[PDB]
């Protein structure tokens, strides 16, 4: 679960507590724990008796969180809360890293999200891939409170401006039914109102001045596409990196699977930008 | 197991930048160590819960294969541990 | 029709071209056109068929937000008029006949037939008067696809074709069309197989071990019955 | 999924992509496709490896969709996404 | 039927209520529909 | 309801007042990113 | 990049480093005036 900007205390009180009240009693459960950090993230681990079906455990747990979601804070459930069974056996950890310094952990982690994550999770034998490093891209609008208050504006006003002015919308069609006679043409209408870049967001209009000039978001805020989480860094050999943890699904050939993921990484080798390479700092299949 | 697990706890209320500095120092300590091929660093990672706390950090020392090493992983552990016990900024450790 | 329900054509190929770089819908349509031409001029397979058509006309309604604030009309009221009048709005449910049905609000048919109709719907400004929205919108014409197709998370276009089992079997027609895909190819755009093709493209072929072990088992039980490692062959060689 | 009044592009970008993002990672999924029509309708087909249990596939897909629902536009949420297993076993077709 | 796997039955009933949710009133779909395997058997009762 | 009406108040008024005055709130922390100069301390903020 | 991401709104780091920074945030009263929040709140050091 996520609760951006929340104290561990109130995450425990208003997110962990009602959840726990819901999941308690789930079939075959041995015990559960809840960790609520100051990064606004709650992680609840439910451990079941050995021999329990992991998929069945997952469906039961999500049933109980589905019952629970009605009493969670609005902003908690607006981000969604994800229930997923854990693959315990790690088969390989890879790292994307930038030896010189062109790329930071943000760029490499999101490149992992965009180019190697999806084409690794569809390999024959994986059970779960995990990303460790920085966070997903997010359009950060860094407000200056003083400049906002100078124009007689409140944080709520700015947020409602961003919400009103960054929306898709469904413009319908020209020549659709009902009609007194058959139409000749069908034409769909596009009325795009979604912003795509930092400059457009900075161009949001907040108010009109006594000047008559348009007060804009970049007048009171710095706009960037930064990270959605500033809570965890990743470095390989003291260079910026992102760590990919690969976990095989039970019944697989760990040696063959590690060879497969290594060869796949070598295939994505052709499409990396320069100053970004990859390593496998740990291979636990060698033992077998 | 071809790797070592080291970490650091910094004073309560510390920032992630201080943990980053300490973690980078122990990483380079591990690199200057023989037989340690890699210093996989995650400042901000708590090894016990694998949650994110601002005053803790983890670093795995990925060891070279034995046929290229000339020290047992326990001896690398003792050497790296003697090296990072010199850090006064916080409480650092390295274990098997 | 097909021999079975759920796989595709008979012998042949199903293929998807996908764009991983953002080349746009026109580039995808040109790719599918050039491909289909290449498949046609290959002697065996005929012209392939697709549902992708990037040349569907449509109208783009851009908004002047500066002129919007100048005229005192809210951006959400403009988008709301567009939405409810032209695209219909879901209001709520009602019960009738013992069932539950949708209530839909939309402009009647003959008030959303022309661009003047788009210009003519009216929303309210901060002065409280009713103002047409055509002054603040710029309706232009553009060409795009309908339906929009995605395959494996990227924009894509389908391509299923007839076969020629008397000319080019699907197994090597597959690598043929792979050579064509490398031929007519922008970087950042590729092909991926689907339906039976995916199977043939990714199968861990096991027949090449079932056939040996089968003949081995036959020869072995024959040897058992014949007390000879040489007599069973006198039967296994008579089948070809 | 239904986005009444939406054109194929807005449906693809604001309904199909988040749903595909939430579905990707479901086990035994061999491929998937999304079709967005001018009628305001999105049909996303996830095909799994042969021998997969269609009921487990359906419940897992529906669970991921349900968790993605909150990031979907309000009227799409209000209309409701539906997950269902597709059957090839046509036995009879009857017309009135 | 006796001898049926209650877990498989639960999952199938759950899938079908999920598919039927869009044909129900919005006020119902909003509140969510629960599907639990259950025997109406009160196995025992503890009194305080 | 007689007293609530005697104060010119409605059931909706009192209900919304209760909604608006018993609520959890998130309040972030001091010394958090992004900073041009690295911070020493990270101090969580609790508003109740 | 073909995916979807959140857009977030927060004070830039250098404006949320101190207690006085919290006390200095301003908002609107019932007569349209911009008032800082420090006058209506108490801010206390604690541990957790
Ligand atoms: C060296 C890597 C492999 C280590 C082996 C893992 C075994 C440890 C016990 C299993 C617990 C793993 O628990 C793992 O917690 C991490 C916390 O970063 C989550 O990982 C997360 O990292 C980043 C940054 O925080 C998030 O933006 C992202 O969404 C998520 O992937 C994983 O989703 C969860 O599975
Ligand atoms: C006189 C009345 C006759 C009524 C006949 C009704 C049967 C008609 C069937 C149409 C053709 C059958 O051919 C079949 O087409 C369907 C629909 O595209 C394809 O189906 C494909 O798309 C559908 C649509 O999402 C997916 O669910 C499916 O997994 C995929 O394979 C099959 O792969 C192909 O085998």
């Amino acid at each position: 679960a996520e609760y951006p900007g929340a104290n561990p205390k109130v995450i425990a009180e208003t997110v962990a507590t009602p959840l726990e009240e819901a999941i308690n009693g789930v079939e075959n459960m041995m015990y559960m724990k809840s960790v609520a950090g100051s990064d606004g993230v709650l992680v609840t681990t439910v451990t079941f008796r050995p021999g329990t079906d992991p998929d069945q455990a997952q469906v039961q747990v999500q049933n109980r969180v589905a019952q629970a979601e009605a009493r969670l804070p609005e902003d908690v459930r607006r981000l969604g809360i994800t229930t997923q069974k854990q693959s315990p056996t790690l088969t390989l950890v890879v790292h994307l890293f930038s030896p010189n310094g062109k790329y930071d952990s943000l760029y490499m982690r999101n490149y992992a999200t965009l180019k190697v994550k999806d084409e690794l999770a569809r390999l024959p034998g994986v059970g779960q891939i995990q990303i460790f490093g920085s966070g997903e891209y997010a359009m950060r609008v860094w407000l200056d409170p003083n400049k906002v208050a100078a124009r007689g504006l409140t944080a709520s006003d700015v947020v409602t401006a961003m919400q009103e002015q960054n929306v898709q919308v469904s413009a319908g069609q020209l020549g659709a039914e009902p009609l007194p006679q058959e139409s000749d043409f069908l034409i769909s209408i596009n009325a795009q109102g979604r912003l795509h870049t930092e400059e457009e967001f900075g161009n949001i209009i907040l108010k009109t001045a006594q000047d008559g000039s348009l007060v804009r978001l970049r007048d009171v805020a710095r706009i960037e596409m930064g990270s959605g989480s500033y809570a965890l860094r990743s470095q390989l050999n003291n260079k910026d990196a992102v760590g990919i943890g690969i976990f095989q699904s039970p019944g697989a050939n760990a040696i063959d699977l590690s060879n497969a993921v290594r060869a796949k990484m070598a295939e994505l080798a052709t499409r990396f930008p320069e100053d970004m390479q990859w390593a496998a700092p740990y291979d636990p299949t060698v033992f077998v | 197991k071809l790797y070592l697990i080291g970490g650091v706890k910094m004073p309560e209320g510390s920032s992630l930048a201080r943990t980053d500095a300490v973690i980078r120092k122990m990483s380079e300590i591990g690199m200057n160590t023989e037989g340690v091929d890699y210093a996989v660093a995650f400042p901000g990672l708590n090894a016990l819960q694998f949650t994110n706390t601002p005053n803790t950090g983890t670093v795995f020392f990925g060891l070279k294969p034995f046929d290229q090493r000339k020290h047992t992983a326990a001896e690398i552990n003792a050497e790296i541990n003697a090296k990072i016990a010199q850090i006064q900024q916080g409480f650092g450790f390295s274990i098997l | 029709p097909p021999p079975i329900l759920g796989l595709g054509q008979g012998s042949g190929y199903s293929l998807y071209i996908q764009d991983r770089g953002g080349l746009g819908y026109g580039a995808l349509q040109s790719a599918v056109n050039a491909m289909s031409g290449a498949i046609m001029q290959t002697p065996g397979m005929h012209f392939p068929i697709s549902t992708y058509q990037a040349n569907v006309p449509q109208l783009d309604v851009q908004v002047d937000r500066d002129k919007a604030k100048a005229q005192g009309v809210s951006l959400t009221e403009l988008f709301g008029t567009l939405q409810t009048y032209l695209g219909s709005s879901y209001v709520n449910d009602f019960n009738q006949f013992g069932r539950t049905w949708r209530v839909m609000a939309q402009a009647d048919g003959p008030y959303r037939e022309s661009v003047e109709d788009i210009a003519n719907l009216r929303t309210r400004n901060n002065q409280g008067e009713m103002v047409p929205i055509g002054s603040m919108v710029n309706i232009s014409t553009t060409y795009g696809p309908d339906p929009v197709i995605r395959y494996n998370g990227y924009p894509a276009a389908d391509l299923i074709g007839d076969a020629d089992p008397r000319v080019l079997s699907s197994s090597q027609a597959m690598t043929h069309l792979e050579e064509l895909s490398k031929q007519i190819l922008p970087n950042g755009m590729n092909i991926e197989w689907t339906d039976l093709s995916f199977q043939q493209a990714t199968q861990g072929n096991t027949a090449l071990i079932v056939f040996p072990v089968a003949v081995l088992l036959a020869f072995l039980v024959l040897a058992a019955l014949y007390e000879s490692w040489t007599l069973p062959l006198a039967v296994i060689l008579i089948v070809p």
